[PDB]
C-alpha cells in the first residue's frame, strides 16, 4: 500500500498526533530527602524505562511510522530516543520555571542535580531550553509536532518516504500557526525558532548520553531491560 | 538479533 | 545597530563577501599515511581555519554588538559545527569524497587510517549527499553557517540575548527573501526553510561526536601542540 | 584571557 499518511490532512494529522500522546508517568511515592547520587539516578532510570515502552507505542501511532521497514523503525528510535524523552521533559516542566517535573511526583529544581555529579550541567541546559518553550509560548500542537520531527528525522540521514512526511508535519505545524492568527512573516520566523530548538535538543541528548555512560561505567544506577539495550545502541 | 525493541515494535 | 537595519539583499551581500577562504593542507602525496600524519593533517589545517573564522565572525551582522565574553562563548560553542559544515559544504559535488581541503580528498576507507574515524566520515558523507539530494545554494550555505554561530550556545550564557534573537529572525527572512526570488511557492517555501534548518541537528550531532573522537585522540598523544585548537578543545569540558 | 579572546579583542 502506499502510505495512508500523506493523505492525512491538517486537521486530521493534528488530532492524530495528539491522540498518540503516551501517558504521564509517576515516580516513587519514597519522600526520603534528600536523594543521594545513587537514588537520584535510580529513580530517573526507573521512569525512563517505563516511559520507553509508552515512547515506542507512541511513535507506531505517528503517521507514516508504520509505512518503514522494521529495519528503519528500529534505527529511528534507537538513534532518537533521548531527545525525544527530553523534549518531553521540557514540554512537561514549562510551566515550573526553575524546575523540571520529571514526573507528578518527582519535581527538581536545579540545586537537586548537584546531588549527582555531572547533571546539574545538564541541568542547567534543559531549564533553559524550558524557560525558552515558556517564552515563545509554545502550544501543546506545536509540541506533539515538534517531538513527531525528532522521530523522523534525528536517524534519517543515515539511510524519500520518510521526507515527504517531514514536509506534511511541516505544513502541519504552519497551518497551526495561521490557525493562531500568526502572519506570514511570524509564521516563517516562528517556524525557524521552533527547529532551532532541535538543534539543542539533539546536544542536550548527546551530553546525556555521555553522562548516562559515565554512570553505567561507575556501576550505579541499576540499568533496566530496555533503557540499557536502547544506551547500548550507541556504539 | 534480538532486542525487546524489536517486540515492542512488532507486537502492535 | 546597523544589524537590525539591513535588507535581504544586503545581508547575504554582507555573509557572501565574509566567507573565508579555501585553505590548503600539508599533505603530500608520496608520504606513507598513519593514524598520526592524518590526525596532523586535520588538526594543523582545523588550527589554521580558526584564525580565519574568528575574523569572519566578526564580519557577520550583530556578532560584534555582543560583549567579548559573549563572542567568545558563542565560538567556542560552535566551532565544530562551522568547520564542518564548511566541510560538508566543500564535499557537496565530490560524491563519496571529503574535500578537506584542495589537494585532501579523503574516502572513507583512507578514513579506517584513525581508529573510529570511519563512523564520522560515514556521518558527513551522508551530510553531503543530503546537500547534493536537495541542491543547496551557495546563498543559502552562508546563512546557515551564520545562523550555527549565533544559534549553538545562545542559551548557555538577557538583553544581549534578545539581541541575537532579532538578528536570527532577519536571517531566516533572508532565506525566504532567496527562496521567494528562485520561484518557490508559499508552501515551498516554508518547506525548505524546514529542510534547511533540519540539517542544524546533524550538524550539532557530528560535532558533538567528532568532540569526542577529537578528545580521545588528544589522550593518545597524536594531536599536535596547536594551542588555539587545543584552547578551543578543553572549552567543552569545564 | 584566552588566545581567542584575544583575537576577538584586536582590531
Ligand atoms: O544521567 C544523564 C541523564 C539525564 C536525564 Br535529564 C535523563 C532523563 C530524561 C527524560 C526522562 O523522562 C527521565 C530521565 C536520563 C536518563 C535515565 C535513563 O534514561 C535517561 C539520564
Ligand atoms: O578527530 C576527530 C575530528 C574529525 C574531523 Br572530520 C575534524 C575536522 C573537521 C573540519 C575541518 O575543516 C577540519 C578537520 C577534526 C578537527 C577539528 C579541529 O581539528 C581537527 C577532528
Amino acid at each position: 500500500k502506499n502510505s495512508l499518511a500523506l493523505s492525512l490532512t491538517a486537521d486530521q494529522m493534528v488530532s492524530a498526533l495528539l491522540d498518540a500522546e503516551p501517558p504521564i508517568l509517576y515516580s516513587e511515592y519514597d519522600p526520603t530527602r534528600p536523594f543521594s547520587e545513587a537514588s537520584m539516578m535510580g529513580l530517573l532510570t526507573n521512569l525512563a524505562d517505563r516511559e520507553l515502552v509508552h515512547m515506542i507505542n507512541w511513535a507506531k501511532r505517528v503517521p507514516g511510522f508504520v509505512d518503514l521497514t522494521l529495519h528503519d523503525q528500529v534505527h529511528l528510535l534507537e538513534c532518537a530516543w533521548l531527545e525525544i524523552l527530553m523534549i518531553g521533559l521540557v514540554w512537561r516542566s514549562m510551566e515550573h520555571p526553575g524546575k523540571l517535573l520529571f514526573a507528578p511526583n518527582l519535581l527538581l529544581d536545579r540545586n537537586q542535580g548537584k546531588c549527582v555529579e555531572g547533571m546539574v550541567e545538564i541541568f542547567d541546559m534543559l531549564l533553559a531550553t524550558s524557560s525558552r518553550f515558556r517564552m515563545m509560548n509554545l502550544q501543546g500542537e506545536e509540541f506533539v509536532c515538534l517531538k513527531s520531527i525528532i522521530l523522523l528525522n534525528s536517524g534519517v540521514y543515515t539511510f524519500d518516504h520518510i521526507h515527504r512526511v517531514l514536509d506534511k508535519i511541516t505544513d502541519t505545524l504552519i497551518h497551526l500557526m495561521a490557525k493562531a492568527g500568526l502572519t506570514l512573516q511570524q509564521q516563517h520566523q516562528r517556524l525557524a525558532q521552533l527547529l532551532l530548538i532541535l538543534s539543542h535538543i539533539r546536544h542536550m541528548s548527546n551530553k546525556g548520553m555521555e553522562h548516562l555512560y559515565s554512570m553505567k561505567a561507575k556501576n550505579v544506577v541499576p540499568l533496566y531491560d530496555l533503557l540499557l539495550e536502547m544506551l547500548d545502541a550507541h556504539r | 538479533r534480538h532486542k525487546i525493541l524489536h517486540r515492542l515494535l512488532q507486537e502492535g
